[PDB]
RNA sequence: AUUAGGGUUCGAUUCCGGAGAGGGAGCCUGAGAAAUAGCUACCACUUCUACGGAGGGCAGCAGGCGCGCAAAUUGCCCAAUGUCAAAACAAAACGAUGAGGCAGCGAAAAGAAAUAGAGUUGUCUUGUCAUUUCAAUGGGGGAUAUUUAAACCCAUCCAAUAUCGAGUAACAAUUGGAGGACAAGUCUGGUGCCAGCACCCGCGGUAAUUCCAGCUCCAAAAGCGUAUAUUAA
């Protein structure tokens, strides 16, 4: 029919991105990731349970 | 760190006497441990003239100075001519213009080219 | 046009983009030596690969082949000069055993850190980038500067730096 | 089994030359039929004009109306079907719009559940279609 | 070379048979070249005879060699 | 280029060789040309004209129009490298050179490299956290100047009596992903075989690990996707 083009994208409620503090760039970002992955079965993005 | 007066010390390397062009040729390296910026060429000229017992400083030619990375030292090339006449006779004109006794710049080459191309259409008296 | 200045690449990407063990080992090397990106490890990898390929080609030859006597001597000289190999070992077979930390240990960042002029490799990096470090009175601003064994005793703060003799 | 003779080089050369034609990729690389039949004429992209917006039903077991455009290529007047590659991106495309087309990733093979299409839209009116999708640009005129 | 034909007047065709090596297959190919050679009446070569020939200035459209000896 | 080896593939393009100057063919001069910013003629196109006539050849440089997916300034200069020449330079007296060099544009590609470093109190041996303290440094602004033919870049410096500047260091990093291949969520909303995704396998039909989004996380990072070729696989 071609009339339903963009249905879901237009339907999706618009949610604003929230103002987060700025992450370090470059070598400091690697420093942060190293000090999180080490010096602290590992799950890198563990989520809370939910249904 | 102690605050002190800016000092400049001249050194000379690969010295050669050139009878053919009436001059001495050498690399000049300057050491300026506490100098704000670059030592101007005229200052090095006066220091070199005093160092080499040259009667007049205008017969010293200096060019192509490369400051070292990290500061405190610059290196260039130097020429000491037997007299002022030899300097003005043998020097490239741009270096003479640097020292203030060069020739005036000729008109723009585009205009010279255009006038030369106009004349190719003309016979004797007119062109 | 009619310009004959050479250039070449110094690094190569890994063949497998997501190996968990390789990724973890590289992140470790980045954290412990304070690197900015994986390209630095991969540059060391290319250097090591070239050296090892040369050593294999040389060892395949008979021991008294003039090419072996020349180039093996040169490569041993370079490895001893830059501290990649210990001066005790002098055979051609010890280049084959060189590892990435062996080269990474000779970076100016790691050397400045190990010399106590910096509190960490991250302090050493910014110290080098800010012209506070001189090797034999020459300011060196490159953290990947590979330090010769002879230059290790001449690494101090730069004279022009406020940590040396500067304003 | 193969010939082994020390002076049997000609047999081996002729044999390899003959059998190299059985490799489909080599034959396609060393003949003109694919390049002639290829609407892009061997190019990576081609510019065209949008004739009409059409809906192509996805193949079983999928069920969808894949939004495509019929486009006539500027260089050779060939007519193709090209996919519009995101959600609601069909509204960025109008009839007679100038459009840049690329391959679909499989070198002329049809891709996914879209039955007989090997092309997709990447630009319209000289701006990136994905750029319009993310509202990074505006459509001229 | 070996004499291949004596049909022409004062001119003969010789063959230079050789093996050509194909690097990829590490093997050889039989190949031959043919040269038209002027033959002086001082020689009477036959088909299958071996001849030594020497290069000279062009003597015709094809002839660039002269029979120097018949083995 | 790719490659353990054997190979596969690309080579219009900087050096060497050949060829051509819209197409064809002739030719004069000359040591050397079948020369084309030489001549002659025809064929196409094409410019000026007072209609008698007379002209043209960018596959040189720059720049147009077209063609295309696809490629810069109608810039400066002969300072360097060379060529020619009746010619060293200079002295009334400066040879020509879009060859060449220099700059502009230029994320083809290549090298180096920022986007922070040390802390204090408590909170929770580390490590995150709200702080609240220090120094350091470039990006940038400038200069006694330096460089350059002149400019511009790089370097040098922020007194040598006398020289600016970071705290949301807002001077705020992106591009693709998170079911498998393949690193990373059995999170939360929306949709309901639709919209869409998906190179392949597949996901979506009301509890979507796959779509549209927020959050979080992953990979590479001043880069990262996509298409088409090609090499390995
Ligand atoms: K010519
Ligand atoms: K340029
Ligand atoms: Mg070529
Ligand atoms: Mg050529
Ligand atoms: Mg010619
Ligand atoms: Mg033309
Ligand atoms: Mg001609
Ligand atoms: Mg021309
Ligand atoms: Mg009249
Ligand atoms: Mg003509
Ligand atoms: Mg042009
Ligand atoms: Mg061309
Ligand atoms: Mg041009
Ligand atoms: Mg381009
Ligand atoms: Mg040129
Ligand atoms: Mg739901
Ligand atoms: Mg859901
Ligand atoms: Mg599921
Ligand atoms: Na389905
Ligand atoms: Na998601
Ligand atoms: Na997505």
């Amino acid at each position: 029919s071609l009339a339903r083009a963009g249905k879901v994208k237009n339907q999706t409620p618009k949610v604003a991105k929230q103002e987060k503090p700025k992450q370090p760039r470059g070598r400091a970002l690697k420093r942060l990731k190293y000090t999180r992955r080490f010096l602290s079965k590992v799950h890198m993005n563990k989520q809370p349970p939910g249904k | 760190f102690q605050k002190k007066k800016a000092e400049v010390c001249i050194r000379t390397s690969q010295f050669k006497v050139n009878k053919l062009l009436n001059r001495k040729q050498f690399i000049v390296e300057v050491n300026h441990p506490h100098w704000c910026g670059t030592v101007p060429t005229q200052l090095i000229r006066k220091k070199l003239a005093t160092l080499y017992k040259v009667p007049d400083a205008s017969q010293v030619s200096l060019f192509g100075f490369k400051t070292k990375f990290g500061g405190g030292k610059t290196t260039g090339f130097g020429l000491i001519y037997d007299d002022l006449a030899s300097l003005k006779r043998f020097e490239p004109n741009y270096r003479k213009t640097r020292m203030g006794f060069g020739k005036a710049r000729l008109p723009a080459r585009k205009s010279v080219k255009e006038r030369r191309n106009r004349n190719k259409k003309l016979r004797g008296k007119a062109k | 046009m009619r310009n004959y200045n050479n250039f070449n690449r110094v690094w190569k990407a890994p063949r497998r983009p997501f190996e968990k063990e390789r990724l973890d080992r590289e992140m470790k090397l980045c954290g412990q030596y304070g690197l900015r990106c994986k390209r630095e490890i991969w540059r060391v990898n290319m250097t090591l690969s070239k050296m090892r390929r040369t050593a294999r080609l040389l060892l395949t030859l008979p021991e008294n082949h003039p090419r072996r006597l020349l180039e093996g001597s040169a490569i041993m000289r370079r490895c001893h000069e830059y501290g990649f190999l210990d001066e005790e070992k002098d055979k051609l077979d010890y280049v084959l055993s060189l590892t990435v930390p062996d080269i990474l240990e000779r970076r100016l960042q790691t050397i400045v850190f190990k010399a106590g002029l910096a509190k960490s490799v991250h302090h050493a990096r910014v110290l080098i980038q800010q012209r506070h470090i001189a090797v034999a009175k020459q300011i060196v601003t490159i953290p990947s500067f590979i330090v010769r064994v002879s230059s290790e005793r001449h690494i101090a703060f730069a004279d022009a730096s406020p940590f040396g003799n500067g304003r | 089994t193969k010939t082994n003779g020390q002076n049997a080089a000609r047999k081996l050369v002729r044999l390899r030359c003959r059998n190299r034609w059985a490799d489909k990729g080599w034959k396609r690389a060393h003949t003109f039929s694919a390049r002639k039949a290829n609407p892009f004429g061997g190019s990576s992209h081609a510019k065209g004009i949008v004739l009409e917006k059409i809906g192509v039903g996805a193949k079983q077991p999928n069920s969808a109306i894949r939004k495509c455009v019929r486009v006539q290529l500027i260089k050779n007047d060939k007519k193709i079907i090209a996919f519009v590659p995101n959600d609601g991106c069909l509204h960025f495309i109008e009839e007679n719009d100038e459009v840049l087309v690329s391959g679909f990733g499989r070198s002329g093979h049809a891709v996914g559940d879209i039955p007989g299409v090997r092309f997709k839209i990447v630009k319209v009116s000289n701006v990136g279609l994905y750029a319009l999708y993310r509202q990074k640009k505006e459509k001229p005129r | 070379g070996v004499v291949h034909s004596t049909k022409m007047h004062r001119t003969i065709i010789i063959r230079r048979n050789y093996l050509h090596f194909i690097k990829k297959y590490q093997r050889y190919q039989k190949r031959h070249k043919s040269l038209a050679v002027h033959c002086s009446p001082a020689f009477d070569p036959k088909q299958g005879d071996e001849v030594v020939i020497g290069q000279c200035r062009p003597l015709s459209k094809t002839i660039r060699y002269n029979v120097l000896e018949v083995v």
